[PDB]
């Protein structure tokens, strides 16, 4: 019912993954053998979300890694919790993209995405009704942006139908640890505003400014952030496997939190967060989460929600909860910043309840905005890229792979359009 | 007295009648596992079996496995049969064309089969009672289809319904009106009255009569358990001006598109707090002439009420209640409706409330619930059609519905028959 | 009530002859050691001898060894009489001409003697009943050799059989078409009526209502098992309105070669699922009249009705057997011929079932199995001529039985056979 | 009842009959002394099915073993396995064929031929009901492409009736172990179109790509090679030695796989099939199984069977299973799949169901296809046929031992026909 198959790509998916894994296998209890042990039954009763079965109880998650190059993966079939994972379902090249675009998807990402769909077709008739696919993956670099972008457009042909919606790390707005980022950028978008359904932005810029402000934990490691990444995405999916007072889908956040059909960009958000010492004098009541959920400093997204304007908003709550609160609060908050909604959208706040909170917690609520305000990112990538653009900065590494500099105009021209629309609905009721 | 049908669609529908049907059992002694413990009046409501165990006479249908599967797994799961519990593969995602038009009718044709099979099996048969909600897929789309279907199949018989309304400010999902609207166009020709509620209204009664600070979905399902209670007592206790389910609609409905009494009931008070009150008829009758008791936040004093039932429940006075309805006759701030002089209809059955284990409301010794028609609903429709016009005249999520096999002149026509139902609730308004 | 003899041929009549007799075996309390333990019924399908041990009445022919030495080696290898168990050397192979022309006669003789010598030693004699397959060698080339020389030897004497029809697209082997055809031509002329089943319905059928997901041969062989005790089940046990072994064929053969009854039963309920049901006679009536209840797979609604027998088993209402039917007669979407106004033949027998030690299906108090003739199973025959053409079109598997003594003209003479069978039904399918 | 005698000619057939006995011996629980030690009794009801009985409980496998020289047979009498054998029945040589078809078929076989038939026909008046048949041999080789077909024929004049079966090892696509492998190849078809029922290619490279792709152990010798091939063919004959709920033949198979008399060429497949250590990993249930079957990866002849179609198939199940999973997914397969099979053949699907699986395993299916992709394999030698012939390379060694050129042109014009044969019913119905 409603089973997962979850793809990562690149570097930062397979890292973001590996962690993301741990978690659920946390959540449900299962043993990095992959033997279930946990101690609620609800566990069982949803393992199939997630995990295929083999005789013995041996719990196989139905995850497809995939690398142009043996790097990253042998690291996660080395680490602790690697057994799990099936040795078919890794997909291993011999020459990673060293960055660009081009290669990744057309030269090098073409001979191994074939390989990748006869193991996704496989895990996709395994299941009795795959809902639909999920995509972890960083516009920066260039296996996770030209192969995911390879992959998710032809895993969209296949199911039309299913929703297919991706977790992205994108540029961050000073800071680069890539060269090339806004080509690789630019490009990965306009291949993607045409095949997915929804978009989890996240740049780690932002990410870190809640390590040190509301956390106090300096010196955070990639293996740390992609934890807070990890417990958001879980708690997207949390309703499709465990009970709850208001049920969440997939589909349910994707008619939510979705207008118009391009503009699904959203930027997630999660809480409670504070460091370990002082969670002691903070209280775990409902109000003073809500309020930690629209504002800026608890953004996953550089993008400040004050400049922009809320289009929808979903607060997915989990835990033994008052659901009068879990609806209240939305009133007051909707009132209270009535200027940060736009007034075309009569109501905006999209609210779910579930009955199991996150392991080691008994209360958590993963945020998701529709804010205007993201378009000053990819304004950002517009301003970025026509500068390198202008004078053919790094062109010769892309054509020489199979590529027509028309296609950087084409990408240009729609991330233009794309900042355009939202910018539209700035404007007030008549 | 005979049969009644209840058929839990949608989550809310179906997490709804898991607390009614708590009452019954309750009510009756019937066992959690069935087996009636070692009488005529469960016969309308349970259907008997070679064995001790009654079998309760419903169908739940919910598209998403997950809601059903908490029944169905849990300790009630012996008391439903199991071929009842109808479930799909995959949810209707908020979305009202999912759940009429491409997984609705995938699934709808089984439920059919299920209520031909069980209303064949009952001597006499009254109606049916359709607990669902107006902003998701299932409890929206799949109840439309249901009551084209069984209008076709079952026409000419009680259609009654129990409806989740969409709260004035409160608001659980982003496209309520849409699917809101939807749902009442097509509805409106295939019913014959609908039982409003709102959880803004009731989460107001909640914290403000019965003095609990957090309620719950688990709390305020039980609240309506009890209206349906009290509404199906007639057919089940006997008792004095005894009120059959097919005289609901005449006097509730004078005229056909106009069947929509919101519910209101009384004493809503906590087991504590009661021994400081005596509840006297006049005062039970009087609660429910006021803004402050309703399960619908519409203000009655703006409007006027058009037609009232009292269905009086436990040892009651059949005098006080003749004279306590006779002093709300002759008050200003009520305001009968010129060309309804007779505005009243009356019922008693000598059967006192129960209390669920563990219950917040009080062990009342009698309880009455009223289900005014009130022309101040407009304003909730009225409300609803604001909203409306403003998403749609963006034409703002009309893409989802596109592409599931929804036309786009569906949502014109729709708001076009609402507005036009919003006139006929003016004319009724105002004296020829 | 005296004697009936059965005959399993090939593999399938012989594997489901096995889950028959245990039936029988239960029935009366006979030992799996054959001695009965320490009444008038047994002496119609069991041979008295001097001991206390009985000996069932029935030969079992497969010129494979490999079936019978099963049977011959189980623990039921005690209860058959040694030189009963008929067997070859070497296996039909799915073809038609070998189990027929070629190794077919060179063991038919000898099962004669054993029947004459059989039906020499019953005071009495009602007929036969044949247990085989349409997609096999011995069970279909074999038991038109039977056919033909038990007609000459006993002919006037009922001769009926449970065939395996071929599924309508679950396959078991490739030359089904070809060899289910030719059965059939050789058979009408010298056969009574057929009791067609297929194995997909059945499926279909286990996985539905039985509620297991991995049924299997020595399963779904078992229900079979249950009709034929059911139709049996007047030559033995006492009942008010008995029907004799000759009266099936006078009741559902208008006409000589339409003689394809299909075979329904009912309630088919798993142990755990029945406690939630109650089994009134018109609920076990109705189930007989649905696609969803059929041992063929034919949509009956596609045609008309012609000759139904409900033979009611346990303790039943004549009343309401004589009441649950009449309502059937008068439903739009049941639609009787225009030529048969009496279309119904009950029988009832005082003897519930009784069930096999960890059988699936529960303990009914109460049952039915129906015979219905229906013009629909035209439909069946119509697509497996389909598939007749399209092959020996091509002319693409006759080099085998060219082979084996069958010459070419056979396969037209039997497609051309089957087309007027089916235009037969069409004709029978108007009204003139 | 329906006994089988085992014919193996050169090299390659002794080494493959070698390893095909220790399976059924093993399967049956026979010590390699000859004396029984199963722990089933269904192993001695059919014991006769392969074995003679001596006094003693000594049981004397009914097999032929010839080779032009006393090579290869010497080795197996050394080997563990070889005591069982009776003595009487190897055939010796003293001068084996150079790998061409004239000496091993003419000058030299025809020598040794007549004292096999000495001993084939002591084994056929031994057996009360001799069923038919089976041949283990190579069409590279000489002794066996030579002999074989040689003693094909004859034991097809003195019993035309029976049936009469082949395993045979068909020259791989682009690596060829022998030179002169097409005149072997295509010489060796001609005689056997015209006398055997039927056929299973099977070429080294496409099992050398199972050891390495689907299994996990390099360097694959040939003794592991013969075992899968040795599973194979004793799943054929299952029926014939265990009950089952839907028994197989021999002769059912001839029956339902060969529409036309040439066209009886098969090439077989094996399930299931998994690397040790991975294994736990996967499920066995009947689902994944099927689906294991109908792919290129799994088929032991060189020829993919996507460029073709399908005309027969038949599925030889072992094991406690559910009928009606044995028969649901074939049903989804055909439909899946429709385009990969022809129109004018209602149902192609053949289904067979023991009650006994393999030794140490608790599933298994042996998959047997008639495919018209197969007349690429045919086309193929045809192509290196013409070349070679068209300067008539290696003639001398074919003329110099009692032959005629002649012969080459009539295998060739033959082989061309079989080819064509398969094309016409590429082609849909009308
Ligand atoms: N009174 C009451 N209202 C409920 C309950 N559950 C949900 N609701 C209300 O029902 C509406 C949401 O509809 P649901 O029933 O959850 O949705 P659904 O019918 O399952 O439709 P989809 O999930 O979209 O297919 C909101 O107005 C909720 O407040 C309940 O147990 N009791
Ligand atoms: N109901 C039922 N059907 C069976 C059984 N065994 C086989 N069949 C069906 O019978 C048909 C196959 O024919 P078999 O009876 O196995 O073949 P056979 O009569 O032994 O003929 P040959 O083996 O060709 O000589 C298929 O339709 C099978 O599904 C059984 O035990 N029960
Ligand atoms: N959150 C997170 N981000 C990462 C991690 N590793 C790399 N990144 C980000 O991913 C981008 C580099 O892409 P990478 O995946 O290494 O390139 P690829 O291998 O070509 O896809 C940069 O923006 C990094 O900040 C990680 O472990 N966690
Ligand atoms: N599967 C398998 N094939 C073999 C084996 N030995 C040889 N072959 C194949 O047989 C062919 C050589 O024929 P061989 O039997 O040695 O020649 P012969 O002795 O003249 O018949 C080549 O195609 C080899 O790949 C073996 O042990 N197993
Ligand atoms: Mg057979």
């Amino acid at each position: 019912m409603r089973e997962i198959v979850h793809l990562q790509a690149g570097q930062c998916g397979n890292q973001i993954g590996a962690k993301f894994w741990e978690v659920i296998s946390d959540e449900h209890g299962i043993d990095p053998t992959g033997t279930y042990h946990g101690d609620s039954d609800l566990q069982l009763e949803r393992i199939n979300v997630y995990y295929n079965e083999a005789t013995g109880g041996k719990y196989v998650p139905r995850a497809v890694l995939v690398d142009l190059e043996p790097g990253t993966m042998d690291s996660v079939r080395s680490g602790p919790f690697g057994q799990i994972f099936r040795p078919d379902n890794f997909v291993f090249g011999q020459s990673g993209a060293g960055n660009n675009w081009a290669k990744g998807h057309y030269t090098e990402g073409a001979e191994l995405v074939d390989s990748v769909l006869d193991v996704v077709r496989k895990e996709a008739e395994s299941c009795d009704c795959l809902q639909g696919f999920q995509l972890t993956h960083s516009l920066g670099g260039g296996t996770g942006s030209g192969m995911g972008t390879l992959l998710i457009s032809k895993i969209r042909e296949e199911y039309p139908d299913r929703i297919m919606n991706t977790f992205s790390v994108v540029p961050s707005p000073k800071v680069s640890d890539t060269v090339v980022e806004p080509y690789n950028a630019t490009l990965s978008v306009h291949q993607l505003v045409e095949n997915t359904d929804e978009t989890y932005c996240i740049d780690n810029e932002a990410l870190y400014d809640i390590c040190f402000r509301t956390l106090k934990l300096t010196t955070p490691t990639y293996g740390d952030l992609n934890h807070l990444v990890s417990a958001t995405m879980s708690g997207v999916t949390t309703c499709l496997r465990f009970p709850g007072q208001l049920n969440a889908d997939l589909r349910k956040l994707a008619v939510n939190m979705v207008p118009f059909p391009r503009l699904h960009f959203f930027m997630p958000g999660f809480a409670p967060l504070t460091s370990r010492g002082s969670q002691q004098y903070r209280a775990l009541t409902v109000p003073e989460l809500t309020q930690q959920m629209f504002d800026a400093k608890n953004m996953m997204a550089a993008c400040d929600p004050r400049h922009g304007r809320y289009l929808t908003v979903a607060a997915v709550f989990r835990g033994r909860m008052s659901m009068k609160e879990v609806d209240e609060q939305m009133l007051n908050v909707q009132n209270k910043n009535s200027s940060y909604f736009v007034e075309w959208i009569p109501n905006n706040v999209k609210t779910a309840v579930c009955d199991i909170p996150p392991r080691g917690l008994k209360m958590s609520a993963t945020f998701i905005g529709n804010s205007t305000a993201i378009q000053e990112l990819f304004k950002r990538i517009s301003e970025q890229f026509t500068a390198m653009f202008r004078r053919k900065a790094f062109l010769h590494w892309y054509t020489g792979e199979g590529m027509d500099e028309m296609e950087f105009t084409e990408a240009e021209s729609n991330m233009n359009d794309l900042v355009s629309e939202y910018q539209q609905y700035q404007d007030a009721t008549a | 007295m005979r049969e009644c049908i209840s058929i839990h669609i949608g989550q809310a529908g179906v997490q709804m009648g898991n607390a009614c049907w708590e009452l019954y059992c309750l009510e009756h002694g019937i066992q959690q596992d069935g087996i009636i413990p070692d009488d005529s009046s469960f016969g309308t409501f349970f259907s008997e079996t070679g064995s001790g165990k009654h079998v309760p006479r419903a169908v739940f249908v919910d598209l998403e496995q997950t809601v059903i599967g908490e029944i169905r797994t849990g300790h009630y799961r012996s008391l439903f049969h199991p071929e009842q519990l109808i479930t799909g593969k995959e949810d209707a995602a908020n979305n009202y064309a999912r759940g009429h038009y491409t997984i609705g009718k995938e699934i709808v044709d089984s439920v059919l089969d299920r209520v031909r099979k069980m209303a064949d099996q009952c001597s006499g048969l009254q109606g049916f009672l359709i607990f669902h909600s107006f902003g998701g897929g299932t409890g929206s789309g799949f109840t439309s289809l249901l009551m084209e279907r069984l209008s076709v199949d079952y026409g000419k018989k009680s259609k009654l319904e129990f409806s989740v309304y969409p709260a004035p400010q409160i608001s659980t999902a982003v496209v309520e009106p849409y699917n809101s609207i939807l749902t009442t166009h097509t509805t409106l020709e295939h019913s014959d009255c609908a039982f409003m509620v709102d959880n803004e209204a009731i989460y107001d009664i909640c914290n403000r009569n019965l003095d609990i600070e957090r309620p719950t979905y688990t709390n305020l399902n039980r609240l309506i358990g009890q209206i349906v209670s009290s509404i199906t007592a007639s057919l089940r206790f006997d008792g004095a001006l005894n009120v059959d389910l097919t005289e609901f609609q005449t006097n509730l409905v004078p005229y056909p598109r106009i069947h929509f009494p919101l519910v209101t009931y009384s004493p809503i008070i906590s087991a504590e707090k009661a021994y400081h009150e005596q509840l006297s008829v006049p005062e039970i009758t009087n609660a429910c002439f006021e803004y402050s008791n309703q399960m619908v936040k519409c203000d009655p004093r703006r409007g006027k009420y058009m037609a009232c039932c009292l269905l009086y429940r436990g040892d009651v006075v059949p005098k006080d209640v003749n004279a306590a309805i006779a002093a709300i006759k002759t008050r200003r701030s009520i305001q009968f409706v010129d060309w309804c002089p007779t505005g009243f209809k009356v019922g008693i059955n000598y059967q006192p409330p129960t209390v669920v284990p563990g219950g917040d409301l009080a062990k009342v010794q009698r309880a009455v619930c009223m289900l005014s028609n009130t022309t101040a609903i407009a304003e909730a429709w009225a409300r609803l059609d604001h909203k409306f016009d403003l998403m749609y005249s963006k034409r703002a999520f009309v893409h989802w519905y596109v592409g599931e096999g929804m036309e786009e002149g569906e949502f014109s026509e729709a708001r076009e028959d609402m507005a036009a139902l919003e006139k006929d609730y003016e004319e009724v308004g105002t004296e020829s």
